[PDB]
């Protein structure tokens, strides 16, 4: 019926505790944002 | 960054926040101070040789 609900953080996963690495991630745009929305939808469907 | 309500507005990029729960950002715990434990060596390296 249900599967493990997992929320992945693409800000910390990609760049650990790094300011320079973070600025480089901003160049790639909203990709990190899209991942959260995709996984968020999964977690919501698991409760349905 | 003003109040947790405004943070949701920039998170959604909309001035209207609909009823529900929305993830804003993470919770960062900063370190207290920098701790350093190293071996004690008073000898200078033989760069002259």
């Amino acid at each position: 019926v249900s599967m493990t609900k997992t929320s992945v953080d693409c800000t910390m996963y990609i760049c650990g505790d790094s300011t320079e690495c973070s600025n480089l991630l901003l160049q790639y745009g909203s990709f990190c944002t899209q991942l959260n929305r995709a996984l968020t939808g999964i977690a919501v469907e698991q409760d349905k | 960054a003003l109040d947790p309500l405004s943070e949701t507005k920039c998170t959604l990029k909309s001035f209207t926040v609909e009823k529900g729960i929305y993830q804003t950002s993470n919770f960062r715990v900063q370190p207290t101070e920098s701790i350093v434990r190293f071996p004690n060596i008073t000898n200078l390296c033989p760069f002259g040789e």
